[PDB]
RNA sequence: CCGACUUACCAACCCGAUGCAAACUGCGAAUACCGGAGAAUGUUAUCACGGGAGACACACGGCGGGUGCUAACGUCCGUC
RNA sequence: UCCUCCUAAAGAGUAACGGAGGAGCACGAAGGUUGGCUAAUCCUGGUCGGACAUCAGGAGGUUAGUGCAAUGGCAUAAGCCAGCUUGACUGCGAGCGUGACGGCGCGAGCAGGUGCGAAAGCAGGUCAUAGUGAUCCGGUGGUUCUGAAUGGAAGGGCCAUC
RNA sequence: UGCCUGGCGGCCGUAGCGCGGUGGUCCCACCUGACCCCAUGCCGAACUCAGAAGUGAAACGCCGUAGCGCCGAUGGUAGUGUGGGGUCUCCCCAUGCGAGAGUAGGGAACUGCCAGGCAU
RNA sequence: GGCUCU
RNA sequence: GGUGAGGUGUCCGAGUGGCUGAAGGAGCACGCCUGGAAAGUGUGUAUACGGCAACGUAUCGGGGGUUCGUAUCCCCCCCUCACCGCCA
């Protein structure tokens, strides 16, 4: 790499709301504070459940009974 | 790919020198090893040549393909060719920069006696 | 009327019409139009023969036209003296050698194409014959 | 009475080709060639000129020759 | 025609000068280079001045 | 270079395994990550191109090269070498450890993320995404932009085919879908 | 919006077949031209210098062509 | 007036109120050198981004490029980047080409001094061919060459130049 | 002397592509690392340096293969120099030269110098 | 100040 | 027959390579005043096609062409205007 014109890579720590401490190289110098990681984001439980289709027949059925 | 076009940056100075009828000295440049050759003026016969391959040469050193054995090898094809009677060659990098190991070669070269 | 969509060059020296021709053979239809003489023809001479044979077989068959007329003919008008530049292109010529197939047919018989070629031939200012496919 | 032109002129010939022919004895900085590109190319004890005249360096016989990859063709002069 | 022409003066304080031309308007600041002096046989430098 | 560690002990035995290669060379690797912004609209002002090589050299710690344009178009009235872009080319440590940062904590921070596309592979291995917005890297401070950028990932690795490069990144856990 | 299909309307590229070109050429003559060697022949027929000129309105015929209508005892070039 | 192609008949040359196009400049880098690089177009994928910017891969292999017309050249690139620079030097020039001539052109090498390069080497403007105007007269700088009794000077000469 | 490899040539497609196979002791290649020599209009990608853990995957080399590319007769044809002739916009005769395209066929190069490795 | 037709 | 110039949205009218898919104005449309019309006054304002209008493309007589890009530049076909088309 050239000398002078790079900006300042540095390892600094990154910890989540899950708990997910990790050191990383970055430009930032001061540590970092995470809402969602790899670990706690919810790609494999949310996106599972949020299409929720719903039944028309059974809504139907559900409001009464003949 | 990168043979290719270390030869095409070596044959403009080529030619230059075959229309010239330059006795030319030829280095080659391998991450192992270099190799050193002195071409008569026709290109079709060598008079001296020089290696890292050779036990000669290989067995006095650490690594074959550093600066210490390049001047060792640039030094015996200089005291060959002095011992045969060739004194003014032309130096061919044969494609490479005229750096690090090539030119600790060709500077051993000129400090044992050849003329370029 | 056949004439070239475009031309790199408006006009062309007049040259010469001599050698012998190279599309001889019938190479696509099965009965050919051959010319044995020698001269130049035309987009209206093409055309009317090919309206000749075209109503002769009653649209039944195939024709095709192995010339095109690709040179330009320059004309100088009425009452214009012999210098001034080259004359204006009037007409499209298409040189024909002796031996020079100018039309196939097939998809007819043997005598409709004879009677159908005859019909083109008496539109056509140079001498022609009759000629068939051959194998080899 | 009537007409023009647009296409009256023409430039003046540079009297180009080889002066001098293949076996034709030649004395030094004697012309061989003249020509616009390289459309024949310099060869041993031969010279290209700034516009690309092939001259030579030398005494001697002149040698027509196809080298190369490219098969182009090179002007030499043999020794005499 | 625009390309105007000026004369480079010896700055060897010999009057010898080269000419040549320049485009004022593109290059307004002035031209100096080194060159031979045949007077003093020695390379110095010159300096832009008016053809007149 | 964890993930390259990890590919070193790991995805080399599982590729190995998964398609049966004669050599440990067949294997495919990634080689480089190019971080293209392409900033058309610089041509009215050099300063969003100033801001933009400042925001992308945060992000990867390089400054990066402003690319111009190879030919003169008069549809997004430009003339060839105007500085209409700027890249970024990532190899060895920095590119393992963007390509860490990337699918760690930047690819969650996208706005209704639902996955990736395995359909972005170019017919030869080389996979390419692009983001909407340069805010899912925490390098950028929210307050102190003022232009919702884009930019484009373009991960070119050694895998000739697609499949193996959708293999290699499965094996990284590249959230595809 | 996604699209349905079929269809009596054409068609890029590519492939195969077939032609054309003064200002096309992946080929390429005969002649001509340049240079060298060698006989025989020819009243040096060759070159250089010097004295004196005349001439610079050509024609037709053959061949190769431009132009014109492959018109002209037409016109303009090359060659005999 | 000048340049390029054809006519032009395979050396040169070759006419017409024959067929087609351009020039009357530009560049202090668009020159020199050293080092390095190699296109057009199309396909796929990809944020804004769209037929078409930029990015990554593949086909292709110069169909591109050349400061401008055309032709001939160009990969050892003559095409494209960067570094250092001023050989866009002065005196000469064997030897040839081309013209009726005036003239025009090419040129190795020599002397001096210079730039780049480690060096061999290259460089006496630009890939080449258009970008131009005789003499007289007159102007400017330099030079004792001359200086109408003598010493100067005027004026003239020579060199550069308008 | 044989085999293999590297370098420099000769020659310039019968020498090039394609398809399939094969090679790692050496060589070569990729390859490991880079504070340094040096380098990136960003990037140790390239250039360069220090090396040698791994692999012949790619590249390269070798072998095979007629899908091409290429080469290519013989005969004939076209043209044409000279002389002559005709029905004279074009042809013919005597004689000399003689293509191109195409066909049969060939064809998966040949060779030199030096150095190294393994065999002999 | 002046400003048409129905 | 030739020479030169020119061809601009509804009309006139500017517009000799880069915010010209067009000035400005009139006119057309809509609104207000008016018992109703005008005249005023205010506001707008081309035809097509792709999706859907996200904007895009075309259109300076017609048709080609170049330059990254033409309403402006070159060609043809045209139309019109001016001049000449003479001596015998
Ligand atoms: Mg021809
Ligand atoms: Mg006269
Ligand atoms: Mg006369
Ligand atoms: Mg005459
Ligand atoms: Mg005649
Ligand atoms: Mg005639
Ligand atoms: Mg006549
Ligand atoms: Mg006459
Ligand atoms: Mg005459
Ligand atoms: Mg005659
Ligand atoms: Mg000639
Ligand atoms: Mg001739
Ligand atoms: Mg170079
Ligand atoms: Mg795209
Ligand atoms: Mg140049
Ligand atoms: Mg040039
Ligand atoms: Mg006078
Ligand atoms: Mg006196
Ligand atoms: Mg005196
Ligand atoms: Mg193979
Ligand atoms: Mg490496
Ligand atoms: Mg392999
Ligand atoms: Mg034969
Ligand atoms: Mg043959
Ligand atoms: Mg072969
Ligand atoms: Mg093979
Ligand atoms: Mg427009
Ligand atoms: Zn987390």
């Amino acid at each position: 790499m050239k000398k002078d014109i790079h900006p300042k890579y540095e390892e600094i720590t990154a910890s989540c709301s899950c708990g997910n401490v990790m050191k990383i190289r970055s430009t930032v110098g001061h540590d970092l504070n995470l809402d969602v990681c790899s670990k706690c984001h919810p790609f494999f439980t949310g996106k599972q459940r949020d299409v929720a289709t719903g039944g028309r027949v059974d809504r139907f059925n559900k409001r009464f009974n003949i | 790919d990168k043979k290719s076009a270390r030869i095409r940056r070596a044959t403009r100075a080529r030619r230059k020198l075959q229309e010239l009828g330059a006795t030319r000295l030829v280095v080659h440049r391998t991450p192992r090893h270099i190799y050193a050759q002195v071409i008569a003026p026709n290109g079709s016969e060598v008079l001296v040549a020089a290696s890292t391959v050779e036990k000669a040469i290989a067995e006095q050193l650490k690594y074959t393909g550093n600066k210490d054995a390049a001047a060792a090898v640039g030094k015996a094809v200089a005291e060959r060719a002095l011992e045969k009677g060739i004194k003014d060659v032309s130096f061919d990098r044969s494609g490479f920069q005229y750096h690090g190991r090539v030119q600790a070669l060709a500077d051993a070269a000129r400090e044992a006696g050849l003329q370029f | 009327m056949l004439q070239p969509k475009r031309t790199k060059f408006r006009k062309m020296h007049k040259g010469r019409n001599r050698g012998l021709a190279q599309g001889t053979d019938v190479s696509f239809g099965s009965f050919g139009l051959k010319a044995v003489g020698r001269g130049r023809l035309t987009a209206r001479q093409i055309e009317a023969a090919r309206r000749a044979m075209t109503r002769a077989v009653k649209r039944q068959g195939k024709i095709w036209i192995r010339v095109f007329p690709d040179k330009p003919i320059t004309e100088k008008p009425l009452a214009v003296r012999m210098g001034k530049g080259k004359g204006n292109v009037e007409y499209w010529v298409a040189l024909i050698q002796p031996g020079k197939v100018l039309y196939e047919m097939d998809g007819v018989p043997e005598e409709l194409a004879r009677e159908a070629f005859k019909l083109a031939a008496a539109k056509l200012p140079i001498k022609t014959t009759f000629v068939t496919k051959t194998v080899m | 009475a009537g007409g023009s032109t647009r296409n009256g002129r023409d430039s003046e010939a540079k009297r180009l080709g080889v002066k001098r022919f293949g076996g034709e004895s030649v004395l030094a900085g004697s012309i061989i060639v003249r020509q616009r590109g390289t459309k024949f190319h310099a060869g041993a004890n031969v010279g290209c000129g700034r516009d690309h005249t092939l001259f030579a360096k030398a005494d001697g016989k002149v040698k027509f020759e196809v080298k190369g990859p490219k098969n182009r063709k090179f002007i030499s002069i043999e020794a005499e | 025609g625009i390309r105007e022409k000026i004369k480079l003066v010896s700055s060897a304080g010999t009057g010898h000068f080269y000419t040549t031309t320049k485009n004022k308007r593109t290059k307004p600041e002035k031209l100096e280079l080194k060159k031979f002096d045949p007077v003093v046989r020695q390379h110095v430098i010159y300096k832009e001045a008016k053809i007149k | 270079a964890k993930l390259h560690d990890y590919y070193k002990d790991e995805v080399v035995k599982k590729l190995m395994t998964e398609f049966n290669y004669n050599s440990v060379m067949q294997v495919p690797r990634v080689e480089k990550i190019t971080l293209n912004m392409g900033v058309g609209e610089a041509i009215a002002d050099k300063k969003l191109l100033d801001n933009a090589a400042a925001d992308l050299a945060a992000i990867s710690g390089q400054k990066p090269l402003i690319t111009k344009a190879r030919k003169s178009v008069a549809g997004f009235k430009i003339r060839q070498g105007y500085p209409i872009g700027c890249k970024v080319t990532l190899r060895g440590e920095r590119m393992w450890e963007f390509f860490e940062r990337l699918i760690t904590i930047a690819v969650p921070r996208i706005r209704d993320f639902r996955g990736l596309s395995a359909k972005s592979f170019d017919g030869r291995g080389n996979y390419s995404m692009g983001v909407r917005e340069q805010i899912i890297f925490p390098e950028i401070d929210y307050d102190k932009v003022d232009r919702v950028r884009g930019l484009d990932i373009t991960i070119t690795t050694t895998a000739k085919s697609d499949e193996e490069g959708r293999a290699l990144l499965a094996a990284f856990d590249f959230p595809f879908r």
